[PDB]
RNA sequence: GCCAGCAUCAGUUUUGGUGGCAGGAUAAAUCCAUAGGAAUGUAGCUUGCCUCGGUAAGUAUUAUAGCCUGUG
RNA sequence: AGAACUGGCGAUGCGGGAUGAACCGAACGUAGAGUUAAGGUGCCGGAAUACACGCUCAUCAGACACCACAAAAGGUGUUAGUUCAUCUAGACAGCCGGACGGUGGCCAUGGAAGUCGGAAUCCGCUAAGGAGUGUGUAACAACUCACCGGCCGAAUGAACUA
RNA sequence: GCAGUCAAGCGUUCAUAGCGACAUUGCUUUUUGAUUCUUCGAUCGGCUCUUCCUAUCAUACCGAAGCAGAAUUCGGUAA
RNA sequence: GCUCCACACAAAUAGAUGGAUACGAAUAAGGCGUCCUUGUGGCGUCGCUGAACCAUAGCAGGCUAGCAACGGUGCACUUGGCGGAAAGGCCUUGGGUGCUUGCUGGCGAAUUGCAAUGUCAUUUGCGUGGGGAUAAAUCAUUUGUAUACGACUUAGA
């Protein structure tokens, strides 16, 4: 035990490839790929999946995920498909911590009084159960 | 969302603070500042010694006691800074302060308590990287603040109590955790994950 | 000891008598005044070559 | 344009020379190319400039032509294809630094005698190791420290007793004028890789104790433009 | 310009190893251990395979980029005095008053002692640092040797000794007695 | 305000004479028709005798990139008549499209120079296709194979005014 | 008599949701087909560094990735 | 300083400029609802600690300027440009070596040899090497640069503008 | 101050008009420290006592000087 | 005149109306879990805001009959320990005492009339009879270590 041991620090790194979640405009919430690199706060984007238009944006309005794929660079919306479909990034993304917080949180939106009625009902019922078994 | 919020100073900007903590108050809401010795003020520490000095100069000539009285405590300077703000001469403005506490470290009840941040208002994210910044116990001592020394020799011995604290609901907590994953998997739970719970 | 610091308020006179001061100098100025070659095609401009093509 | 370092200009006569030099260089090689009959690469990697005249005065008739090496590769040719005569890169890639390259129209054998029968003192030029060894006496040290009588000898001037201390790491001081030092220092050892100080410090001696012999590696005939090799010094 | 990415590399012998959390560097040779906080400086590090470490730089101005290398230059001498070492030989000098360079252990601290310089009988003490170790060359008159891993705290030391002897109101054109550093290395 | 690009034709008014004259043709940066007709009369007035009232403008038109999604490497010729006489200026954008490398261009001069609008001339915006023609070592930066960069300091907005987390700025 | 709530209307005003249309290069694009071209050179191939298969420079224009231009 | 219009205050409240007879907006009956002007939206203070691109660190920055005053410049602080040059026949920086010969060139002086001074300032051999850029010596010496070459292997320097 | 010289730059879309930083000449009386020194029309100064500025006379610490030491001269921080 | 309790009436108001829900440190780095060589370790995992967590059904929350489990929680005692920065609070033992919506049943609500916040969270004061115990300072006088007068400083059953 005389090697070093320098630390590595991770980074989601800007790349063609990276999948990326605009959190604010029109699309508001919906996953597209960094096809290239316009400079250090613009770059182009492209999910035909999820519909969202090729355009250019800055990197403020979207956020890098860690999940990254097989693309070459300025490709265009059909190949991004394919690819896309290829790696089947959804899939990952819907399994992610992350996707599940926010399917749970707009679920939670989504209910209702009566839904709500339930669910404290449900989580007595676990909770007696819970203290039981501690 | 609370009758009173009790913020921890540090890793803080004054100015900032001082400006949401006022506005709040005037507001209605009770506001509990503690850890003002690790506050935090933009640039070196030599500008800000200059300042004080140039704050501290400025008395009453024909009689020094009725004067700007240069209180030296981190508190202090931070009262000041908001003071500054409210228009401390209306009853208003005296019924807003009177809604404040501000404490050199974090003594009781408060210790007991929990305590948040303002992130319009950290260092780490308002300031860029690369950029010289002071501390206001630092600063205290340089003027005359003679209190520093006991204020860390305290706070030794609340962190150790809270990280007995912080052992005991930690273990707790991986006991409620494990029983709820065995209860898990079970009907209701399925119900509930359903319905987003 | 630090010493004294100059102020910034402006004192209206001061800002009265500079907008006099300005206004007599601009005649002054208007007054005395009584009594192109291209700079080319710059480089660095990868294309340059080309603009040397449309003259005949 | 601010935050660099300021060039210490100085106001002298001569000046630098540029590509015309290089491009006289490379016309005169060619044009004597066509004009002797023999040619030959000569290693000259720390000449004294009256050595090398030495060397030129021994015959007008011939040319030596030295210069950058890079410069007579291309007048040569390096590729089989860029060559001004055939079988030449042959020659071109032999050449290894400081080049003469020398063109003559006489025989052979009295150029391979010569240029191995020359020889000469020089000094040992570091990282090279010297034929000698040197303890400096521990008394008051003379111009040629340690080589002559010291009766011969003056001491030397005090204004060298800087340089001696920090350039060249000898323990000194001074008493009167005089340069002193208390044991007697050890520079060298025979069959010792030399280093920068050490030469500097035989060379501040007066000590020309290494045989300077010119090296001759290869050559090439203009009417066979052929090649031939022969390490020779 | 907001360099996109800047790299500076630092070789490491076999003997050496290095260790590095966020900004803490720990260096272990054969000659001791060094130690060494950078969390002032705002840079990256990564390892590529014990042998060469990179420090990176993203997306900063030329001060940042000085940083980077002035970095490197430290670790560079942290390896170099872990394994070779430092070490700084002084001379004191004297025309008519001897120098009289002692050591003392005063409560366990290691103070040097300097007396009769230049005829006074203020006895000069200056305190030795951790990681230093002095010695009185033997055949060698008058010389003095500092040797360590520390090349800071080492030429730090040379340099209290120097200035703890300076003349006052002489003319130093004159006046030569002092203490002064011969020459700097390794061992 | 965001640029366009318009074609704009001006006629200088026929007469007995001399009918049909010869049509002078302008690319306009600006916001709307009204800038770009002023701007097209500004020129014409500088180049040659026309005025208002003694020309007219034939067909204002709009030109829209023809590939708004690819990525471009601009260069782009600018003057502007300080202090001295008229100098000029190379500079290169990475954008997708002229109007975009001219917005960029004119708050980058208001930035860097305090050079305005009204001061600014803008002589031609032209696509460079081939590599190794790209000669500013800031748009070089970002040719490079295989391009990567992270983003060190992340700091998130907070729609809230307190926090219970003590935030971290990671990625 | 006093203070108020609601429904349907009128005048003035503010703020959302949604539908049908007309134009412009009858938007440009994306997309589909087709002819060429090249590099921040894909596959394949050649010569080597050679840590067990990763590698540097040479080839090769879509091949077991794609991109650009024009035309429709 | 004199004349010639025009506008305003004098007689005039209102909003803003922290405050102000002559600055910006706008002129007045008593009330209500809506929209604005000029000026502004961290707190005092009603209103975005809004969005975007850059630049700037000031040992008392700045927070309307005015080649209005201090004023004409200075600065190894920073950014973006323009022009001219060097460069794989290898640039810039570093180390290493060469740095010669007539010649200790002529006057001068106790002495002066490239370097206290005056005036010539040439040729030779060269890759290049000044009748010599500075340190130094009583004088020589030695070192140095100017200039050339070797190793290194790709960008660099100067003058200007903002 | 007056009158000039020169020239780094500026320069009616001027090469041979003008402007012009930094340097610099003349006039002021003289060359051998002998200059006898030599005044020429203004429409305040003095007590007690406090504080402030620094543009520091002394004290404190430093730098440069042919600064041997001694003393002194110039300058930096400092009220 | 003061004093504990078996409380008729008064009192909650810079502004209650489910809960102020406790690690430190860093941010070009960390939290949690796990393993082992105990380290500046390996592996896995999380963040991307509290949009969380906990509580949360019953007349402003009643009267009762059960099923399953020994869990949860309130009230007053009780054990033991900790805590001095402004500790005035935190945890714990045991036995009582009620409740439990964890699950299934049975009765009552009505007319506050189509809304009106629609009122829900200490005691001093007098019934209360708990119901017994028994200090000082100031003036006046005096002293002079003090003093314009006040004050100060001392003495006197």
């Amino acid at each position: 035990s005389t090697d070093s041991i320098v630390k590595a620090s991770n980074w989601r790194l800007v790349e063609v490839g990276r999948v990326v979640l605009i959190k604010k405009g029109q699309s508001a919430g919906k996953l597209a790929a960094i096809v290239e690199i316009i400079d250090q706060k613009k770059v182009l984007i492209d999910g035909p999946k999820a519909g969202v238009p090729r355009q250019a944006i800055n990197l403020g309005q979207v956020v890098l995920t860690p999940l990254t794929f097989a693309l070459p660079r300025g490709a265009r919306t059909a190949t991004v498909s394919k690819k896309w479909a290829a790696a089947a990034v959804c899939e990952k993304w819907a399994a992610s911590s992350w996707a599940k917080k926010i399917a749970q949180r707009e679920r939670r939106a989504a209910l209702t009084d009566f839904e709500r009625f339930q669910v404290m009902v449900l989580r007595k019922q676990k909770r007696y159960t819970v203290k039981k078994a501690l | 969302v609370e009758p009173v919020v009790v913020i921890d100073g540090k890793g803080h900007l004054v100015g900032r603070l001082a400006s949401v903590v006022a506005k709040q108050l005037l507001n209605g809401q009770k506001i509990v500042v503690v850890r003002a010795e690790e506050l935090n003020i933009s640039g070196e520490f030599f500008r800000n010694k200059l300042k004080y000095h140039d704050f501290l100069r400025k008395a009453t000539a024909f009689n020094k006691t009725r004067g700007p009285f240069h209180f030296r405590a981190p508190s202090r300077i931070f009262y000041k800074a908001l003071r500054g703000m409210v228009s401390h001469k209306t009853a208003r403005g005296k019924a807003a302060l009177e809604r404040l506490k501000v404490f050199e470290g974090i003594p009781p009840p408060y210790d007991k308590k929990k305590r948040v941040v303002v992130p319009q208002a950290l260092r780490v994210l308002r300031l860029k990287p690369g950029r010289k910044y002071t501390t206001l116990g630092k600063l205290s001592t340089s003027v005359g603040w003679k209190y520093e020394d006991v204020v860390a020799k305290l706070e030794a011995k609340r962190k150790v109590s809270s990280a007995e604290y912080y052992a005991k609901k930690r273990a707790f907590t991986k006991k409620v955790a494990s029983a709820n994953a065995t209860a898990a998997e079970s009907d209701v739970a399925k119900q509930l994950a359903a319905l987003g719970y | 000891r630090v010493r004294k610091r100059q102020s910034r308020r402006t004192s209206t006179k001061l800002k009265e008598g500079i907008k006099k001061k300005a206004s007599a100098h601009r005649k002054k100025e208007k007054k005395m005044a009584k009594k192109k070659k291209d700079p080319g095609i710059p480089s660095n401009f990868p294309y340059k070559a080309k603009i040397l093509e449309e003259i005949e | 344009p601010r935050s660099k370092r300021s060039k210490l200009v100085t106001l002298a006569q001569t000046d630098k020379k540029g590509r015309e030099n290089k491009e006289r260089i490379f016309d005169e090689v060619r044009e004597a190319l066509d004009t002797y009959r023999y040619v030959w690469v000569l290693h000259l990697d720390d000449v004294r400039t009256p050595v090398l005249q030495e060397i030129r005065t021994s015959w007008a008739g011939s040319k030596l032509i030295m210069g950058k090496r890079k410069v007579l590769q291309k007048a040569l040719g390096e590729k089989r294809e860029e060559e001004y005569k055939e079988n030449l890169y042959q020659l071109s890639k032999l050449c290894s630094g400081v080049t003469g390259l020398l063109f003559t129209d006489e025989d052979v054998n009295t150029v391979k005698e010569y240029f191995k029968s020359y020889v000469r003192s020089d000094y040992s030029r570091p990282n090279t190791k010297a034929p000698l060894t040197f303890t400096i006496p521990e008394g008051i040290v003379y111009s040629r420290g340690g080589q002559i009588p010291a009766e011969e000898d003056v001491p030397m001037i005090h204004s060298l007793e800087p340089t001696m201390r920090n350039k060249f790491e000898i323990p000194t001081k001074i008493k009167a004028g005089k340069i002193t030092i208390d044991s007697p220092y050890l520079v060298c050892t025979e069959g010792e890789k030399l280093d920068v100080r050490q030469a500097l410090i035989l060379k501040q001696f007066g000590i020309a104790a290494s045989e300077f012999k010119v090296k001759v590696s290869a050559y090439y005939d203009n009417d066979s433009s052929t090649v031939e090799s022969t390490n020779i010094n | 310009m907001k360099y996109i990415q800047t790299e500076q590399q630092i070789e490491v012998p076999e003997g050496v190893t290095v260790s590095i959390k966020s900004r803490i560097v720990k260096v272990v040779g054969p000659r001791g251990t060094l130690t060494k906080n950078l969390k002032h400086i705002d840079v990256t590090f990564t390892k590529v395979n014990n042998q060469l470490i990179k420090v990176a730089v993203h997306n900063g101005g030329r001060k940042h980029v000085a940083a980077l290398r002035t970095v490197k230059s430290l670790v560079d001498n942290m390896i170099t005095g872990v394994t070779k070492g430092y070490k700084y030989k002084m001379r004191y000098v004297y025309a008519h008053f001897p120098i009289n360079v002692n050591i003392v252990e005063k409560d366990g601290a290691k103070f040097i002692e300097v007396r009769n310089f230049l005829g006074d009988k203020k006895i000069r003490n200056v305190p030795v640092r951790d990681g230093v170790t002095i010695e009185f060359s033997t055949n060698v008159k008058d010389e003095i040797v500092l040797s360590g891993n520390s090349v800071e705290d080492v030429s730090q030391n040379a340099a209290d000794l120097q200035q703890i002897c300076r003349v006052r109101n002489k003319d130093i054109r004159k006046f030569l007695d002092g203490i002064y550093v011969s020459h700097k290395g390794f061992i | 305000a965001h640029f366009k690009e318009y074609q704009v034709i001006g006629r200088r008014l026929p007469t007995e004479s001399v009918p049909e004259p010869k049509l002078f043709r302008m690319r306009i940066f600006a916001s709307n028709e009204v800038i770009a007709k002023s701007r097209y009369w500004y020129f014409l007035q500088k180049l040659h005798k026309v005025k208002k009232a003694s020309g007219e403008i034939v067909s204002i038109n709009q030109i829209n990139e023809a590939h708004p999604t690819k990525v471009k490497n601009f260069g782009v010729w600018v003057r502007y008549d300080s202090r001295s006489g008229t100098h000029n200026m190379y500079k290169e954008i990475r954008d997708v499209s002229r109007v975009a490398a001219v917005e960029t261009l004119y708050q980058d001069m208001a930035a860097r120079h305090r050079a305005r609008f009204r001061s600014i001339h803008i002589l031609k915006v032209a696509e460079i296709e081939k590599t190794a023609d790209v000669k500013r070592q800031y748009v070089k930066q970002f040719l490079t194979k295989d391009l990567k960069f992270p983003l060190p300091h992340r700091v998130q907005k907070s729609t809230k005014t307190f926090s219970y987390k003590r935030p971290s700025t990671f990625y």
